[PDB]
């Protein structure tokens, strides 16, 4: 807050800073501009996807683990393994205020594990369209035909492969 | 879609308003650039004939230097802004051009690059100050659940796909391509062998039809 | 002390507001009172079905005039919930398809001022 | 706030919010000896420009409006602070030369 | 944005775009003002 700042609690101070016009508003509108597009951002990189989708209860995946980045019901806030250790790392009464952002952090959970439980089911037809379930194992085929790899050699390496993966 | 285009386009006003903040945001600028010499900056006065018509130099340089030292704050403000703006909107541009140049002049694989699902095409359309793109894309509508393996036994061989995927409908085994239901009969065309079926996970047991064998029925009688 | 925001609809389509005093209890502000992390919301009703965000507030509420229409809060709704039916035997392959035209807007350039 | 006659929909920042005070609070000590500056204004003998006096005042109460009041004085002038604002500051020394 | 929209929700085939190697897929994670990826490549390991 502009006023708050540069004359806090002063009459005088605040009709003296009144005879540099519309110093003060810019200011603020700026800052503002910044709020907003900052949720602007959080929204174009977080809400890609139109549906929240969610992983069966069977982990039936091929023998691929996702029990490290799926969530864990068992959290207040239903975040994986991976999320939680990374919360945990990254770390006044002048009229300077600090907005919350619009989308908390159980919402972000909620769509990065709608993305996942996406891509795990369904390949790229999640973000083409409506959802096609796809079994991992002709999944990863598709993304080993897409590195120019015959997909022979995913199936006949598919233990090599998920153990490889949850190494 | 071009009517629907159309009719949106004629009845929706905010679709246009990407444009019509940048318009804003140059006059909302251009107003307070304006507005700002009506600041007295400390002085007797706003206006510079006034100060001038009333007072001689002595007091003057004062009260000049007072509103030079005002204009010049609002003006170094303002073309900061305008910097930043113009900063904003030159990697505005720069995406639209690189979207140009990969979705109007060829075909983009990257993912919603150029709108949702399978892009196709694109066509350019002017704008006031920018650019609108009527991105052309193939999006799948109609669903169908089927029964499917990754391979396929015919003599103890596996079998996979050339392209496409295999399907059953309950009763028979089909391969299909990907993004449309176009069912086929296996054939060794449309299969490469490779392997046996003791390490694949989750192959069937069908037969794999082999083109040569009816000219060979003709020959039986042939012979 | 707080900030103090005027959630309103567009003023040909209502003249009713609900303000929002950012970042303080509802203590010392001087019915329809509802608390959010965001600060105190004075005039909007607070509705337990969720909805799409139209006037964005803070900490995952959102204001909108509905329905007798009057301002309300709630917690936004991230979408549809739709599972998937995936089993390790079953794909899911189109037998249709639509072809969809979709307008992207993007600025160019602005007005070349001089001064 | 937005200097137009309508509003469009959305949420604005329009003013800010600020308990007012009720009553105020006025705090001193309450020493009520009265001040030795009428023996440095009224001596009857003034020290030497080079030999100024120095006269160390503490613990007392100054109205200074004696010094307010008197028109004797042909010469006022204060300048780190203001005069009329003098009874209203508690200080931590004066000194009187 | 760019990195989620060409690399989770499809494919890239843009190569060092998703990590060093034959990018196959990724996963989105969750972080403090941010986003983190697990880029999963395919890298060829011995030779002849
Ligand atoms: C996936 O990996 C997790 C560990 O990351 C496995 O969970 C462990 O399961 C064993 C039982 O075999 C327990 O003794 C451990 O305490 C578990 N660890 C954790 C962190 O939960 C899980 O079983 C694996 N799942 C699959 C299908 O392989
Ligand atoms: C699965 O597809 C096959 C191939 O079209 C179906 O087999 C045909 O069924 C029709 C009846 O609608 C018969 O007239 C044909 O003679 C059948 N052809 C063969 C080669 O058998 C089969 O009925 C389909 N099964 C299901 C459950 O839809
Ligand atoms: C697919 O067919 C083959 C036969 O061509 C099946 O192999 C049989 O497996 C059983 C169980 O081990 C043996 O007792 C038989 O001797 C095998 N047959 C032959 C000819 O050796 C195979 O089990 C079938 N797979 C499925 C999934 O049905
Ligand atoms: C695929 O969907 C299209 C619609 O998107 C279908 O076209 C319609 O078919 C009906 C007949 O059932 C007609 O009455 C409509 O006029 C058609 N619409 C248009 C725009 O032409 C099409 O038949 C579907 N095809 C399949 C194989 O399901
Ligand atoms: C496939 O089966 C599932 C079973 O849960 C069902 O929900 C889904 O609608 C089916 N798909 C189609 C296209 O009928
Ligand atoms: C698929 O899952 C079923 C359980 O629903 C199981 O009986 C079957 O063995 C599985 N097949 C493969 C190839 O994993
Ligand atoms: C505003 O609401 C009035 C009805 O009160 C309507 O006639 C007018 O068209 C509306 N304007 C817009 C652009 O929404
Ligand atoms: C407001 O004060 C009450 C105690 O009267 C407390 O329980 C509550 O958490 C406070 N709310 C906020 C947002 O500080
Ligand atoms: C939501 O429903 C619960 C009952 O489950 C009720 O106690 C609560 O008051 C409701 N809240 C609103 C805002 O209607
Ligand atoms: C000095 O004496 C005069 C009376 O002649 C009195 O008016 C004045 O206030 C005295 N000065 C001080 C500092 O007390
Ligand atoms: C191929 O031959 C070269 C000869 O200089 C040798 O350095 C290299 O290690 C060989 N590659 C392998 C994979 O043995």
């Amino acid at each position: 807050d502009c006023t708050m700042y540069i004359c806090g609690d002063s009459t005088e101070c605040s009709n003296l800073l009144l005879q540099y016009g519309s110093f003060c508003t810019q200011l603020n509108r700026a800052l503002t501009g910044i709020a907003v597009e900052q949720d602007k951002n959080t929204q174009e990189v977080f809400a890609q996807v139109k549906q929240i989708y969610k992983t069966p209860p069977i982990k039936d995946f091929g023998g691929f683990n996702f029990s490290q980045i799926l969530p864990d019901p068992s959290k207040p806030s239903k975040r994986s393994f991976i999320e939680d250790l990374l919360f945990n790392k990254v770390t006044k009464f002048n009229g300077l205020t600090v907005l919350p952002p619009l989308l908390t952090d159980e919402m972000i959970a909620q769509y990065t594990s709608a993305l996942l439980a996406g891509t795990i089911t369904s390949g790229w037809t999640f973000g083409a369209g409506a959802a096609l379930q796809i079994p991992f194992a002709m999944q990863m085929a598709y993304r080993f035909n897409g590195i120019g790899v015959t997909q022979n050699v995913l199936y006949e390496n598919q233990k090599l492969i998920a153990n490889q993966f949850n190494s | 879609a071009i009517g629907k285009i159309q009719d949106s386009l004629s009845s929706t006003a905010s679709a246009l308003g990407k444009l019509q903040d940048v318009v804003n945001q140059n006059a909302q600028a251009l107003n307070t650039l304006v507005k700002q010499l009506s600041s007295n900056f400390g002085a007797i006065s706003s206006v510079l004939n006034d100060i001038l018509s009333r007072l001689d130099p002595p007091e003057a340089e004062v009260q000049i230097d007072r509103l030079i030292t005002g204009r010049l704050q609002s003006l170094q403000t303002y073309v900061t802004q305008q910097l930043i703006r113009a900063a904003e909107i030159r990697a505005s541009a720069n995406l639209a051009a690189t979207k140009m140049s990969e979705c109007v002049l060829g075909q983009s694989k990257r993912v919603d690059f150029c709108g949702k699902g399978y892009h196709l095409m694109s066509f350019p359309q002017s704008a006031p100050h920018g650019v609108v793109f009527l991105h052309v894309t193939y999006v799948p509508a109609q669903e169908k659940n089927f029964t499917t393996a990754p391979a396929i036994c015919h003599d103890g061989k596996a079998h996979f796909p050339r392209e496409g995927v295999f399907v059953s409908n309950g009763t028979h085994w089909f391969v299909t391509q990907r993004n449309f239901y176009e069912p086929q009969i296996i054939t060794t065309d449309n299969t490469f062998v490779s392997g046996n079926c003791d390490v694949v996970i989750g192959i069937v047991n069908n037969t794999v039809y082999d083109p040569l064998q009816p000219e060979l029925d003709s020959f039986k009688e042939e012979l | 002390f707080g900030g103090v925001s005027v959630i309103t609809p567009g003023t040909n389509t209502s003249n009713q507001v609900a303000v929002l005093y950012q970042d303080v209890n509802c203590t010392e502000v001087p019915s329809n009172v509802f608390q959010t992390r965001a600060g105190c919301l004075i005039g909007a009703e607070h509705v337990n079905n969720s909805y799409e965000c139209d006037i964005p507030i803070g900490a995952g509420i959102c204001a909108s005039y509905q329905t007798s229409q009057s301002i309300i809060a709630y917690t936004m709704s991230l979408g549809a919930e739709n599972s998937v039916a995936y089993s390790n035997n079953s794909i899911a392959i189109p037998t249709n398809f639509t072809i969809s035209v979709t307008t992207e807007i993007l600025p160019v350039s602005m007005t070349k001022t001089s001064v | 706030t937005l200097k137009s006659f309508t509003v469009e929909k959305g949420i604005y920042q329009t003013s800010n919010f600020r308990v007012q005070p009720t009553e105020s609070i006025v705090r001193f000590p309450n020493i009520t000896n009265l001040c030795p500056f009428g023996e440095v204004f009224n001596a009857t003998r003034f020290a030497s420009v080079y030999a100024w006096n120095r006269k160390r005042i503490s613990n007392c109460v100054a109205d200074y409006s004696v010094l307010y009041n008197s028109a004797s004085f042909s010469t006022f002038k204060c300048y780190g602070v203001s005069p009329t604002k003098l009874n209203d500051l508690c200080f931590t020394n004066v000194y009187a030369d």
